[PDB]
């Protein structure tokens, strides 16, 4: 989670100062596959739900928690970087979505699990690893922004 | 045959199945049920390993 943070913030001041030679093209390349492949995964090529519940008595139940954690935060760099490559592509939208329908699928889980016991742990109220100017620019663009070439894509 | 299902290798496979195939000539059948029992259950922590198998 908070290495994949470092490396697409790194990876947009990359783009964004560093070009205005072929080294950053693997990196990015690499994210893309993690991006297709992280989408076509589901739940049981992470063992989640089924073999362990992220028991807070088990020491293989903390090793999924510590794991599903881990991948909520990867979701949401990979929703960052998905989102900084282009000027607001569909298809880099239709892997946001099914990111963000991955991480809620483990938010919706883990909360049955913080459900049966209390709410205890500030381990699922902890921070996302976003930037609080991503999110400025997210929500300027979610709401406010109607500028047609983004409007088809953003719907 | 755990090397083979840990990184979902065919080739160590084959060779074994045929190492056990000479040894019969029904120990082929013995060593099925002994795969059966503890390491056809899980061959990989994936169930992924039997579709492979």
């Amino acid at each position: 989670d908070y290495l994949l943070c470092c490396i697409q913030h790194c990876l947009a001041w990359y783009k964004n100062t560093v070009i205005p030679e072929a080294f950053y093209e693997d990196l990015d390349d690499i994210l893309e596959s993690i991006t297709n492949r992280m989408i076509k995964s589901e739940l049981e090529d992470f063992e989640l739900d089924k073999s362990a519940d992220f028991s807070q008595s088990t020491s293989i139940g903390i090793k999924n928690n510590i794991s599903a954690f881990l991948v909520m935060g990867v979701c949401e760099v990979l929703i960052e970087y998905n989102f900084s490559i282009s000027s607001f592509s569909k298809n880099r939208f239709e892997d946001i979505l099914s990111l963000f329908m991955c991480y809620k699928k483990l938010s919706d889980i883990l909360n049955e699990k913080a459900g049966k016991a209390k709410t205890k742990m500030a381990n699922k109220t902890s921070d996302s690893l976003l930037s609080m100017k991503f999110v400025s620019s997210l929500l300027t663009a979610l709401f406010r922004d109607s500028i047609q070439s983004h409007q088809e894509s953003l719907s | 045959m755990a090397q083979a299902f840990e990184s979902c290798q065919l080739d160590s496979m084959v060779t074994a199945f045929l190492v056990v195939r000479q040894a019969a000539l029904l120990s082929y059948a013995d060593w099925f049920k002994a795969s059966f029992g503890s390491t056809r259950g899980y061959h990989g922590c994936s169930k992924k390993a039997l579709v492979f198998l």
